[PDB]
């Protein structure tokens, strides 16, 4: 019925501005104030502030008053947070949330109705495609076995890529890992793909990464 | 960080309680009503109970809230798997003038066997080390719960420098999955016998080692 529909999501250099939406629909936008709640990733929850969609106003959290410009588009039903002077710290989800009743003079002040949340990524690091680099089969390390063998993805930015073998013809004993974030401000991903060990040297296994920021595909053969 | 103060994790068995703990100030929930929330993941928050006890719609009674002095708690009887996820408290101080959040109960639920990690263990590819650099990459998985600890030596000597561990993260099968990368000189691979990746799980170790 009620809908925060949001949007805004990117990745940023620290140093620059970020402007994010929150479209209202379901209600009179005017008559309920809008807030906004940041998550950084893994971490818990940080109000940020609050705007009076009638008059503009507003009130910022202490944290961010020298950085945050909270607007409103009545016409659109929109709301807008802008954060500038953007850090790596920033990285967070952006949220909107419906607060209490403008006119009330006790309103209600939990959070029933939020928006989707916004991804805004801050990092000082350049778009960069990934080195790929085969991991060839440890036959000892796959207890029974088969045997282990794969991709790995090294120093790429930003999120995200994809993996595939065979050019997905093979998808059984698949893993593709989850990525990890360097101290470069780059990201790298293994996949590896459990096999039968006299399967080996018959074909074999071609790993696919797409990394779509870049504009990269790479094909890379995985030899025994 | 966070005005209002709840345990970092707990952890129940199916069908079992538990209590999440909430405190705060004579400036915040001493003065004003406490709101929690649960968030499953990849999900906004979601108004799980309201003015310290109340249930929007849809809200199971094995969810009830209670408020004290100054501080606030939540309780969840017949754990479900469903109940997986992080619970916020939330109320307003007067001090500060503002809305003020718990920093969060990760609620973890008991619904898989416990497993030891399957440990793989890869050398430096040829390609990596012609670019003069050096990645060995350990991959870890089907461990139940999710909580593991790497530990990596040089021989037998112990190696904190430029190791990177990814958090635990849900595979498909329902167990988990990590993998943690020891970043190297070529020079520091090729200049020792071995490297070695060990896991801890439950006071347990399971370890894997390579050598050039």
């Amino acid at each position: 019925e009620v809908q925060l529909v949001q949007s805004g999501a990117e990745v940023k250099k620290p140093g620059s501005s970020v402007k994010v939406s929150c479209k209202a629909s379901g209600y009179t936008f005017t008559d309920y104030y809008m807030h906004w709640v940041r998550q950084a990733p893994g971490q818990g929850l940080e109000w940020m502030g609050q705007i009076n969609p009638k008059t503009g106003g507003t009130n910022y959290a202490q944290k961010f008053q020298g950085r945050v410009t909270m607007t409103r588009d009545t016409s659109t039903s929109t709301a807008y947070m802008e954060l500038s002077s953007l850090r790596s710290e920033d990285t967070a989800i952006y949220y909107c949330a419906r607060g209490g009743q403008r006119l009330l003079l006790l309103r209600n002040y939990y959070f029933y109705y939020w928006g989707q949340g916004v991804l805004v990524t801050v990092s000082s690091a350049s778009t960069k495609g990934p080195s790929v680099f085969p991991l060839a089969p440890s036959s000892k390390s796959t207890s029974g076995g088969t045997a282990a063998l794969g991709c790995l993805v090294k120093d790429y930015f930003p999120e995200p890529v994809t993996v595939s073998w065979n050019s997905g013809a093979l998808t059984s004993g698949v893993h593709t890992f989850p990525a990890v974030l360097q101290s470069s401000g780059l990201y790298s991903l293994s996949s590896v793909v459990t096999v039968p060990s006299s399967s080996l040297g018959t074909q074999t296994y071609i790993c696919n990464v797409n990394h779509k920021p870049s504009n990269t595909k790479v094909d890379k053969r995985v030899e025994p | 960080q966070s005005v209002l103060t709840q345990p970092p994790s707990v952890s129940g068995a199916p069908g079992q309680k538990v209590t999440i703990s909430c405190t705060g100030s004579s400036s915040n929930i001493g003065g004003y009503d406490v709101h929690w929330y649960q968030q499953l993941p990849g999900m906004a928050p979601k108004l799980l109970i309201y003015d310290n006890n109340e249930r929007p719609s849809g809200i199971s009674d094995r969810f009830s809230g209670s408020k004290s002095a100054t501080s606030a708690s939540l309780a969840i009887t017949g754990l479900q798997t469903e109940d997986e996820a992080d619970y916020y408290c939330q109320s307003y101080d007067s001090s500060l003038n503002a809305w003020v959040f718990g920093g969060g109960t990760r609620l973890t639920v008991l619904g898989q066997p416990k497993a030891a990690p399957s440990v793989t263990l890869f050398p430096p590819s040829s390609e990596e080390l012609q670019a003069n650099k050096a990645t060995l990459v350990c991959l870890i998985s089907d461990f139940y719960p999710g909580a593991v600890t790497v530990a990596w030596k040089a021989d037998s000597s112990p190696v904190k420098a430029g190791v990177e561990t990814t958090t635990p993260s849900k595979q498909s099968n329902n167990k988990y999955a990590a993998s943690s990368y020891l970043s190297l000189t070529p020079e520091q691979w090729k200049s020792h016998r071995s490297y070695s990746c060990q896991v801890t799980h439950e006071g347990s170790t399971v370890e894997k080692t390579v050598a050039p």
